[PDB]
RNA sequence: UUCAAAUGAGAACUUUGAAGACUGAAGUGGGGAAAGGUUCCACGUCAACAGCAGUUGGACGUGGGUUAGUCGAUCCUAAGA
RNA sequence: GUGAACAGCCUCUAGUUGAUAGAAUAAUGUAGAUAAGGGAAGUCGGCAAAAUAGAUCCGUAACUUCGGGAUAAGGAUUGGC
């Protein structure tokens, strides 16, 4: 087990090269929790009560925005030169229909 | 192979061997006579200041003593002081002559090696006298 | 048909008298062959912490023996040529020495 | 001189979420705390208690934040915690072990 | 040169303002035989020689 | 997808040089829709960029 | 130089992440003078050009951007005109 | 950092990873090396390579415009603890 630690450690670390990335900066997956904690033989009852309560916390909520755009899009004719509103356009701007 | 061993270890760049340095130095008559050598003119210092252990030829006394005070002549002293490693050390160390390579051994113990020691110092003490 | 086994590649002999910059890619390609001739999949997929175990040591000093774990797969996408690929993973052991080829039970 | 300093840590989030033992933690800053370069000599110098959710050290003898902190990281390095939990510090003196940012499975 | 002359700064201002491709509705005309810039200067192709 | 000016705005944005700047791999239409500074500023704090820290050269030896 | 994902009809060459390397402060870094004149930046975008490729570009199309009593010119004189 | 040193070599900050690619390893080349014994017998010609090289100590001729020649020549040493 230590030497397989070892062997892990080293493809894990690259630090001549570059820094290793800040934990505290970084976030990591539940079930990855779970496993470790499992693997470790601890309890997961608490965890997986903070887990579930996260989950029914973060309810997705359907409004009229998604009632009346979820599958629409567009609603502005793209303009051919990527141009704004109120934006000359050199080229077009003297020809008024798009078959011409 | 390489460039250095090849250039320090030619055949016609070849040293005296330690054996045969042991055995100069077994005697106090071969002593004498390393130490007092006719006037050579094709060695270094007219053929004076010869150091035995290592078997070189000095230009100066200065020379010589700046040599003594080495660990180059430090290192051929320590290699000199146990068996100098003929062939019956080879054979009995393969099952072979090992009466002979004991009864070597231990007239080298009784006879050979305090007197060669005894060699060795008055060398020494003649050399430290004398520079 | 999903699978998955471990082996151990001998990169030494694939590798043997290849010039310096060439030896880590050559020992990419070659294990791409070798998922090749064990799986019969000409799509092969290599994991970058693989990638990472090859290249551990520079451009010049790849490994002896890798232990690899293998898992043929389904390709799930309509447009894909190939019903089954294969993914090629490290196994990350004390030493690649003295081990047979096994089968994993996937669960 | 030898004014006395106290470090408090505060294990009470781990040991609540059952994966901290506090009571090993207080032994092993017992038996790891450096004095004068040797190990198990804090006759009258260190003092680490703990009350299942506090662990305080009071010592009067070369002990800063930044060496509880590398003993506290250690310990959890050993018992395989370095990755979920850290140590961090909430007033002066005064610190608390947190897990890392993690999300729902959902 | 970033400290320039104004001569020369008005000089840049006209040739930015002649860099351009024709109107759309150029072709549109009746009888032209006007169809691409033949003087357009692109400031890698041809230097304005101050 | 194309963050060249997003890597650009974030290494300026954090004071340190493009090669320190971490972008999340996996929000790339949150990145891609950052124009702005502020809205960099804004990845930059829930933590869509990361600033690495720098790479050790360390004095033991010496 | 390599791996994965994304984009894309199409990826050895684009983007991000993961790796291996290099310039090694007399730099492949950060600014300027002469010169160039918009090449700067954003959006759109691939017919021609980038002696392979290309979804990329100092390319093509449309625009945005250079704010001074204290920084310069402007003033002084030099060899000279 | 090593080192007398803006030398060579390695590294931090910053910046690049650009120059058509893939597969094999015949002859002949371009660039770089090694070689038993002999040691210029080669060639118009020691062309080219090899040998030497830092620092410390001993010591250093003819000649001379007395300032030099001179690092002349010729010898000994170098690590770690
Ligand atoms: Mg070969
Ligand atoms: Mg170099
Ligand atoms: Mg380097
Ligand atoms: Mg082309
Ligand atoms: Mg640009
Ligand atoms: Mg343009
Ligand atoms: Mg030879
Ligand atoms: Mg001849
Ligand atoms: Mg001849
Ligand atoms: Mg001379
Ligand atoms: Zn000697």
């Amino acid at each position: 087990r230590q030497k397989t630690m070892i062997a892990e450690a080293r493809n894990r670390k690259s630090l001549k090269n570059k820094a290793i990335m800040p934990r505290s900066k970084l976030t990591k997956s539940f079930g990855k929790m779970e496993e470790h904690m499992s693997t470790l033989g601890h309890d997961m009852s608490a965890l997986q009560d903070k887990q579930n309560r996260a989950a029914r916390k973060n309810r997705y909520v359907e409004r009229g925005s998604d009632v009346v755009f979820g599958d629409q899009d567009a609603l502005t004719a793209s303009t051919e030169n990527g141009v704004k509103l109120r934006q000359t356009d050199r080229l077009l701007d003297g020809v008024a229909d798009g078959s011409m | 192979m390489g460039r250095y061993s090849v250039k320090r270890y030619k055949t016609k760049r070849r040293t005296r061997d330690l054996d045969l340095i042991y055995n100069d130095l077994s005697t106090k008559e071969s002593v004498q006579k390393l130490l007092n050598q006719p006037l050579d003119e094709t060695k270094p210092g007219l053929g004076q200041h010869y150091c035995i252990h290592c078997a070189k030829y000095m230009e100066t006394a200065i020379a010589l003593k700046t040599h003594l005070k080495g660990k180059v002549h430090k290192r051929r002293v320590k290699e000199l002081r146990g068996v100098p490693y003929t062939q019956e050390v080879s054979d009995a160390a393969a099952g072979y002559n090992l009466n002979k390579f004991l009864n070597r051994v231990q007239e080298i113990t009784q006879s050979v090696g305090p007197e060669k020691e005894s060699n060795e110092a008055l060398l020494k003490e003649h050399l430290d006298s004398t520079l | 048909d999903v699978v998955t086994r471990e082996y151990t590649i001998n990169l030494h002999k694939r590798l043997h008298g290849v010039s310096f910059k060439k030896r880590a890619p050559r020992a990419v390609k070659e294990i791409k062959k070798f998922a090749k001739l064990h799986m019969g999949t000409d799509d092969v997929r290599l994991a970058p912490e693989l990638n990472q175990a090859i290249w551990k040591r520079g451009v010049k000093g790849v490994e002896y023996r890798l232990r690899l774990r293998i898992s043929r797969k389904r390709n799930e996408e309509e447009d894909a040529k190939n019903p089954l690929f294969s993914y090629v993973e490290p196994v990350l052991v004390a030493s690649a020495k003295g081990l047979q080829t096994v089968v994993v039970e996937e669960d | 001189q030898k004014i006395a300093k106290t470090f408090t840590v505060d294990v009470s989030s781990p040991t609540e979420n059952g994966v901290f033992d506090p009571a090993s933690y207080a032994k092993y800053l017992i038996d790891h705390i450096k004095v004068e370069g040797a190990v198990g000599n804090l006759g009258n110098a260190v003092t680490v208690t703990e009350d299942g959710t506090v662990v305080t050290v009071v010592s009067t003898a070369k002990f800063s934040g930044k060496y509880l902190k590398y003993l506290t990281k250690k310990y959890l390095k050993k018992n395989q915690l370095r990755d979920w939990i850290r140590f961090v510090s909430t007033k002066t003196n005064e610190y608390r072990l947190a897990f890392y940012q993690v999300t729902p499975e959902e | 040169a970033a400290q320039k002359s104004f001569r020369i700064k008005q000089k840049m201002a006209k040739a930015k303002k002649q860099n351009r491709p024709l109107p759309q509705w150029i072709r549109l005309r009746t009888n032209n035989t006007i169809r691409y810039n033949a003087k357009r200067r692109n400031w890698r192709r041809t230097k304005m020689n101050i | 997808a194309n963050l060249r000016t997003q890597k650009r705005l974030a290494a300026s944005v954090v004071g340190v040089g493009k090669r320190k700047v971490w972008l999340d791999p996996n929000e790339t239409s949150e990145i891609a829709q950052a124009n702005s500074r502020n809205a960099i500023r804004k990845l930059v704090k829930n933590g869509t960029i990361v600033k690495k820290a720098v790479t050790v050269h360390s004095k033991s030896r010496t």
